[PDB]
DNA sequence: TTAAGCAATTCGTAATCATGGTCATAG
DNA sequence: CTATGACCATGATTACGAATTGC
């Protein structure tokens, strides 16, 4: 019997917004470390790992190894029907195949209880290596985004070259070519460039703007890329846990 | 019932009472009687034993748009 | 209705009209071959024109209003601006569409049941409790008001009974009632209107008092 | 059309709504619509049979009058005597009249004809050639005239087309057989599409003659 | 001659975006008790009833009940060229078809139109007073946010109104859910209950029913025993402002 | 086994494009 | 709270397929 409770609740519509334009279902692995997806993307480029400890939630009872799957933008359709402020519940019965959410008011005098159905799944899933990671990059979620949106409109994709002193965002454009430099700023708005050996690798902007959708998901994000790996960026998930998007790099 | 229906449904096509498609039934009725032509005390006796049912005090084709 | 397969590929009015059944006879309808006739009532499904057809039986006993702007600028419009062009310029079309402008100006028309019978003034239209018919400053001129509109009733006395006893010498008797539901008859339908409009009418002059006693 | 037949050996059936419906082109095809455009005029008939007798015999009446005016019709339309006379001409018999098309009586009439010079018919059949072109339409000055348009035009073109230039299956001369005799004159012709079509010097072709006998 | 002055011209606006959706034509009954309306919708469903009382307008004027013919989406275009803290003005002949607005700003700009009337047939109807059984007050955010978000999901909705509180109940393909209310000064909600009630309505009207919102802060409802759900809000000192809907068989 | 032909005007019905209006998000 | 951008639909116009009539 599943029953679990988020007061500061506005994070699973903040992730949930950021993951229904990506991908159209989930697979959510439900264990007694909490709840889980790992999950592909529709291109066959990315991926999605989200990982929700059972210590960054409030009251607890998991008695199943759960394994559905929702489709997701139905799912946000009915989270866009609570506040932030308010609090999230859900429930489930191992053999009734539906999940009950339940939204608490702030003031209790609002209850919501909503009820969507299964779809069964048999999803891919594949492991991610882990590695050493070349460059570690510590930015402001919102300065990153601004950064990559002011480099939509030049061009497409994007090389990156990560070195010692700056970092080079470069693209090309049907405008021209265009690059702008970062360094190191000497607890949020700080940055850090950790660098053992310089590099340069292509990646797709768009899919940078796919994953920027989670720019108010943190206090800062972290950029990993090492050569000719998935770039993981990192959207610390406050005293909850960490949902980490991979992107297989371009050749 | 079932054979009061009949009853009035014979009270209504007989020729030597008047022509009548357009009024009640019990109007046909008193007006047979003033002029007295001949009218027979039992389309009265079914006509004062119901209350005001529109299948008993209504003539024959009082539907039908003619 | 021709051939059914034509008549699968797109959807038309009659082939809808034919082929969705009456409630009381599934056993008398338009076969292949023959002609069905029809008329298009009002609605708001404005994507489909096969979506608003009805038998004209059925719209008799049943009382269901009429499009008239379907057959105003659907119908009518674009045969007339066919003919009336050529012998000017398109300041005919102008003229017609605004002789149109003149006249379309005058139009007649589960919650329509709790009606409260809201009573009118006769002279310009404003609600009001009571029943008197005239407004309290359109009083002075009443006998121009009542002068106007008896000259309606008596226009309408005239057609009823031109029309029933029509049916009498297209029947042979004068004696018997008269049952002809003729559809192809202009005489039925007509026949049934000129009722309603005598019964609206009638009621309408009773609004002033009678003119007289009748208990004497 | 679909229509059932009952068999009936000796006697000939002449149902009038099927000529009517083969003949005619009319707006309605009800008894009362036709008998208004060429003379002038269920459940009500269950309780006038449970009745009495004059209701009775008041159904008997309506029933003899409905009896009665196909008759009126088949004698003042002139359908028999011109049914007859088409048998007499095209030579097929009465009830091939009411069944069949226009390809029994050219069959007909061209048999009588080939008889009489000895000649028999193949049979060609294709599936299918392609179509050929039709009419022309000269292009008009659009408008209102006020000024008076004469009207001149041919009687009887085609028949008279393939009368007076000698046009027929039996002398439809192909495109080798002209060779190697040389007499272009007045022994052949050459047609705007491009045959050659023998002069009547030569032969008399079959259609012409059963042309000649229908023109007159 | 019909002349009236109103310092308010914000609830004339907000009057006027409240019916240029549901109505297209209109007949003004002007009196000598105040501007009072009765429409059908479009699609021949829903009523509306509109009282100004005539103490609310500061400046009033009329001789003789009067009658105009209005076409509301020319007038909806006229009255968004007035700013929100102007002070509006109507003139009206008693022998002519065309209405003057002026528009008097409270600092050097004032502004002037005329708008031709138009001639219509209509009919005018009413409703009887009857006691609603179960009466609600409730704020009209809420309600708003209410329907919006149960639209989603399917077309129709259940109100059910039981003792402590009531509760609306909707589904779709997309799932179900219901939201209580209970008894517990405008951010209260009041409700009253004689006998228990259910029933099931469309959400298109009630989403153009909620497009007035500005107008008041609370809003009430009233509903009884088979009878058309009554929507109704008050404008301060000046008049009601009612919408009627039927319930679904 | 059984069946004249073709040219069309013309209008309706369906699809595509354009234009604005409304709602949501960001500053 | 206001302004700008995006989405969504709705309406109008143009192009094609089909009952009837002219030949
Ligand atoms: C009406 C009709 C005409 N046509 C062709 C043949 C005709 O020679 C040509 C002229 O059409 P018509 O003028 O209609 O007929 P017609 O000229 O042969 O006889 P008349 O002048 O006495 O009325 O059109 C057909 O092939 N089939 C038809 O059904
Ligand atoms: S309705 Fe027409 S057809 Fe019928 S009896 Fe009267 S006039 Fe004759
Ligand atoms: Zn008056």
């Amino acid at each position: 019997m599943f029953e679990a409770r988020l007061v500061q609740g506005s994070i699973l519509k903040k992730v949930l917004e950021a993951l229904k334009d990506l991908i159209n279902e989930a697979c959510w692995d439900i264990s007694s470390s909490g709840v889980n997806l790992q999950s592909m993307d529709s291109s066959h480029v990315s991926l999605v790992q989200l990982t929700l400890r059972s210590e960054g939630f409030d009251t607890y009872r998991c008695d199943r190894n759960l394994a559905m799957g929702v489709n997701l933008t139905s799912m946000s359709k009915i989270l866009k029907c609570a506040g932030n402020e308010d609090i999230i519940t859900l429930r489930a019965e191992d053999n009734a195949d539906t999940l009950a959410l339940v939204f608490e008011a702030p003031n209790q005098e609002k209850v919501s209880d909503y009820e969507m159905k299964l779809m069964d799944l048999d999803v891919e899933q594949l492991g991610i290596p882990e590695q050493e990671y070349s460059c570690v990059v510590k930015m402001p979620s919102g300065e990153f985004a601004r950064i990559c949106r002011d480099l939509s409109h030049i061009g497409d994709a994007v090389v990156i070259s990560c070195a010692k002193d700056g970092v080079k965002f470069s693209a090309s454009g049907e405008l021209g070519n265009g690059n702008i430099k970062l360094s190191q700023t000497s607890e949020e708005e700080a940055v850090t460039i950790e660098m053992n050996e310089p590099v340069q690798l292509t990646f797709a902007l768009r899919y940078l703007n796919f994953f920027t959708k989670a720019t108010p998901l943190s206090s800062t994000v972290t950029l990993s890329m090492s050569a000719d790996v998935p770039l993981v960026v990192e959207y610390k998930i406050a005293d909850m846990g960490h949902l980490k998007y991979y992107l297989a790099p371009k050749i | 019932e079932e054979a009061e229906l009949e009853l009035l449904r014979q009270f209504d096509l007989a020729w030597q009472y008047g022509p009548c498609t357009g009024i009640t039934r019990l109007q046909r009725w008193c007006r047979a009687k003033q002029m007295g032509l001949e009218p027979p005390p039992e389309v009265w006796q079914v006509l004062k034993t119901h209350p005001g049912d529109p299948r008993f005090q209504c003539s024959l084709w009082h539907l039908y748009p003619l | 209705l021709t051939r059914a397969a034509s008549d699968y590929a797109g959807k038309q009015a009659h082939v809808e009209l034919a082929e969705r059944m009456r409630k009381r006879d599934p056993g008398s309808a338009p076969s292949l071959g023959d002609r069905v006739p029809y008329v298009i009532i009002s609605a708001a499904k404005g994507v489909a024109a096969y979506m608003k057809s009805e038998d004209p039986l059925f719209v008799l006993e049943h009382s269901l209003p009429i499009d008239t702007q379907y057959y105003l600028e659907q119908q009518l419009a674009k045969p007339l601006l066919r003919i009336f062009e050529p012998i000017l310029g398109e300041g005919r079309a102008e003229a017609v569409l605004l002789r149109g402008d003149h006249t379309r100006c005058k139009t007649v028309l589960g919650l329509l049941a709790f009606a409260k019978r809201r009573n009118c003034c006769i002279g310009c239209r404003t609600v009001l409790s009571h029943q008197g018919a005239v407004c309290e400053f359109c009083q002075p001129r009443e006998s121009e008001l009542y002068q106007k509109e008896v000259s309606h009733l008596n226009a309408l006395e005239e057609r009823f009974s031109r029309l029933w006893t029509q049916c009498q010498r297209c029947q042979g008797s004068l004696h018997e009632d008269v049952i002809c539901t003729s559809r192809d008859c202009p005489i039925f339908y007509m026949r049934k209107k000129v009722r309603k409009d005598l019964e609206d009418q009638e009621q309408l002059l009773r609004r002033f008092g009678p003119p007289g006693p009748e208990a004497w | 059309r679909d229509t059932k037949v009952v068999s009936m050996v000796g006697r000939v059936q002449m149902d009038m709504l099927q000529v009517l419906l083969r003949e005619y082109k009319l707006r309605s095809y009800t008894l009362n619509a036709v008998s208004f455009h060429f003379l002038g005029e269920h459940s009500i008939i269950t309780d006038l049979q449970n009745g009495n007798d004059q209701t009775r015999r008041r159904l008997a009446v309506y029933c003899l009058k409905d009896a009665y005016l196909p008759l009126r019709l088949l004698e003042r339309l002139m359908v028999l005597v011109n049914a007859v006379e088409m048998a007499r001409v095209t030579g097929v018999p009465l009830s091939y009249l009411l069944s069949r098309g226009q390809q029994v009586k050219v069959v007909s009439q061209l048999l009588r004809q080939a008889m009489h010079e000895g000649l028999l018919m193949p049979v060609v059949k294709s599936e299918g050639g392609e179509d050929y072109t039709g009419a022309t339409v000269i292009e008009p000055l659009k408008g209102y005239y006020d000024v008076p348009i004469a009207t001149l035009d041919f009687s009887s073109l085609y028949p008279s087309i393939m009368m007076a230039h000698n046009l027929c299956y039996t002398t439809l001369l192909r495109p080798g057989t002209a060779q190697k005799l040389g007499l272009t004159e007045d022994q052949f012709i050459r047609t705007p599409t491009g045959d050659e079509f023998v002069k009547t010097s030569v032969r008399k072709g079959l259609l012409p003659q059963i042309l000649e006998n229908l023109l007159s």
